[PDB]
């Protein structure tokens, strides 16, 4: 407990003189070498990004199925793990789905395992689409979705004010074999800047370690689980956000030095502008902050 | 085209 005392005082000093700031700006937005994101750049591809300046890097990229309509099996989406203490934390970041890559999407959902989906964007923001409503709308009537070989089906939904959880249902149709899928969106990210409600953020992560508790049923703790599936409109910013904080309170448990600046350095080694903001970088050391002082 |  002092210990963690200790540690908090650090990280508020470290605000207190500004070297936030400055430990934010020296990390490297992108890869200085390797990080031509070749596969990405194709034209055939460029229709698959939603911006043309975030691009998964080749060897992290998340590779699809090739299909005939999808030659390299190409989806913006890059894998991301951590080890903390032994235990391998994996992701999969990529961009909010375009109305032309919502089967890629669901295909890439179905071939990596994922159970949890983490939303961290509305669908619109600004009068601009964020991402495309790639699930469907609760109601009885209109609950259901196909996406190419994969029907979505909508079953429940709760709202707890700056977040939501759906449950959704997806089915291979070829096969038949259905998968139950959580789906957390957090709808209260302000249009400018950065969040200056903590709990409900706080709160956010909370509901996706209640999910990671709904589904896990391996008996073996450090036995593997598949990644978190987290995305916000480029899959950089918000979703940046959600992991550093994620790893960063996973290393509050053991006694090990806490180094946020190496562990999002990490990061952007896998996928490029992870916390894109000087806001989002300062919001992961109060989120961290008021964590230990709830402790 | 540009994620700013």
């Amino acid at each position: 407990r002092a210990t963690n005392d200790e540690r908090c005082k650090i990280l508020e000093q470290r605000l207190e003189q500004g070297m936030v700031f400055t430990e934010y700006e020296r990390i490297l937005k992108k890869r200085l070498v390797d990080g031509e994101c070749s596969t990405a750049r194709l034209p055939e591809n460029a229709e698959r990004n939603r911006f043309q300046d975030v691009l998964p890097y080749d060897d992290v990229r998340v590779e699809l199925v090739p299909t005939k309509e999808n030659n390299t099996g190409y989806i913006n989406a890059s894998h991301i793990k951590v080890s903390v203490s032994g235990i391998e934390w994996d992701y999969i970041a990529t961009q909010g789905p375009l109305q032309n890559t919502c089967q890629d999407f669901w295909q890439m959902v179905w071939e990596q395992g994922i159970a949890i989906i983490a939303m961290v964007t509305a669908e619109e923001e600004g009068g601009r689409e964020k991402s495309f409503r790639y699930w469907p709308r609760l109601g009885s009537r209109h609950n259901t979705v196909t996406y190419g070989r994969f029907k979505i089906t909508t079953r429940f939904r709760t709202d707890s004010g700056c977040y939501a959880t759906t449950g959704l249902k997806m089915k291979h149709l070829l096969t038949g074999q259905e998968r139950t899928v959580w789906h957390l969106q957090y709808t209260d990210w302000p249009e400018h800047g950065c969040p200056e409600d903590l709990k409900g953020f706080l709160s956010y992560l909370e509901e996706i370690q209640s999910v990671r508790r709904h589904t896990n049923s391996t008996s073996d703790p450090q036995s593997p689980n598949p990644p978190l599936l987290v995305h916000s409109s480029a899959g950089v910013g918000r979703t940046g956000v959600v992991i550093l904080s994620e790893i960063m309170i996973a290393c509050l448990e053991h006694n090990e030095v806490l180094d946020i600046p190496r562990v999002l350095d990490m990061l952007r080694q896998q996928r490029m502008m992870l916390v894109q903001t000087l806001c989002q970088y300062t919001f992961v050391y109060r989120v961290l902050i008021q964590f230990l002082k709830s402790s | 085209p540009q994620y700013q």
